[PDB]
């Protein structure tokens, strides 16, 4: 199938108490592999993944010079930005950026993304067509007019087309025993009495990759989507996910109910029925 | 491989 | 300024059996700013060997963390996971339901 790597940055001001806090992460898929704290000892970037880890000292040189790179950028940006918003020098600030690439099933380049963010919302973000920008406000102008004028979008494009497809397929070719797999969902339902005339019934999947899954309920067929309680997907640690899918039944009426799920390493769509 | 360059907001 | 409440899910990596290791995770999602506190208690005192994933966020800005620990579920051990954020007037405590 198709594959993206993105990467995630997070920098937050800490008034008084030093430069920012600055986090960097990087992901195949739903899988980790890259992640820098400014916080961390090695001051340095760091395997996240067992199909990393054995990249070289070239790899780990470079990724740690360009992650400390971004690091001052972003600390100047987050100045830059309060002078944007004549905000406080008191009070903290988050900046957040996030940026990949896609390739279809022939591992080609599909799309490339960059997008930025200020205090937990929309800044710039570069359009699909990889030459213009959306601005989402004011200060966001000023931003998109330097950009403009700084040819940014170009250096950007020649990144996403270029470096990072091509990095994103020698990871997909090293780590392909990871991230080419798929891991169909161990699935159960539980029965738990709730009262005397009332039982909870969960859907679980276990143990799945990718993250990507749908748990429903019908009661004879009709979709109980707002009588579901449905937690969002969560990783176990080990890089696979769960999740499960809950309603609340009438004692006695369980045979009605049927927990369907859907994903990519299912042959076809599985349908639970507590009998 | 993250971005090479530059920029600055 | 823009902030999202922590979901929190409590639970562990593989379906527990006592006596069995296993690892206790609290997922917390959904978050904004990233300034966060969780604990994970054993019998309402805090674990110290616990640590977290790398903090990334979604395609709302939102923020996700996994704190995780080792540990042995036994029959009687009652587990939780403590949770402070801005967004909460009070520290949020969500216990370990096995089973679910």
């Amino acid at each position: 199938g198709s594959h993206s790597m993105r990467y995630f940055f997070t920098s937050v001001s800490r008034p008084g108490r030093g430069e920012p806090r600055f986090i960097a992460v990087g992901y195949v898929d739903d899988t980790q592999f890259v992640r820098f704290d400014s916080d961390a000892a090695s001051q340095r970037m760091e395997p996240r993944a067992p199909w990393i880890e054995q990249e070289g000292p070239e790899y780990w040189d470079g990724e740690t010079r360009k992650v400390k790179a971004h690091s001052q950028t972003h600390r100047v940006d987050l100045g830059t930005l309060r002078g944007y918003y004549n905000q406080s020098e008191a009070g903290s600030h988050t900046v957040q950026r996030m940026y990949g690439c896609d390739v279809g099933s022939d591992w080609r380049f599909l799309r490339g993304y960059h997008q930025y963010a200020y205090d937990g919302k929309d800044y710039i973000a570069l359009k699909e067509d990889l030459r213009s920008w959306t601005a989402a406000d004011m200060a966001a102008q000023t931003t998109k007019h330097k950009w403009e004028a700084a040819h940014v979008a170009e250096q950007l494009r020649a990144y996403l087309e270029g470096t990072c497809v091509e990095w994103l397929r020698r990871y997909l070719e090293n780590g392909k025993e990871t991230l080419q797999r798929t891991d169909a969902p161990k699935t159960h339902m539980t029965h738990h009495a709730v009262s005397d005339h009332e039982a909870t019934l969960r859907c679980w999947a276990l143990s799945f990759y990718p993250a990507e899954i749908t748990l429903t309920w019908q009661r004879d067929g009709e979709d109980q989507t707002q009588d579901t309680e449905l937690v969002e997907t969560r990783p176990a640690g080990d890089g696979t996910f769960q999740k499960w899918a809950a309603v609340v039944v009438p004692s006695g009426q369980e045979q009605r109910y049927t927990c369907h799920v859907q994903h990519e390493g299912l042959p076809k769509p599985l349908t639970l029925r507590w009998e | 491989k993250i971005l090479g360059g530059v920029f600055x907001v | 300024m823009i902030q999202r409440t922590p979901k929190i899910q409590v639970y562990s990596r593989h379906p527990a059996e006592n006596g069995k290791s296993n690892f206790l995770n609290c997922y917390v999602s959904g978050f904004h700013p990233s300034d966060i506190e969780v604990d994970l208690l054993k019998n309402g005192e805090r674990i110290e060997k616990v640590e977290h994933s790398d903090l990334s966020f979604s395609k709302d800005w939102s923020f996700y963390l996994l704190y995780y620990t080792e540990f042995t579920p036994t029959e009687k051990d009652e587990y939780a996971c403590r949770v402070n954020h801005v967004t909460l007037s009070q520290p949020k405590i969500v216990k370990w339901d096995r089973d679910m």
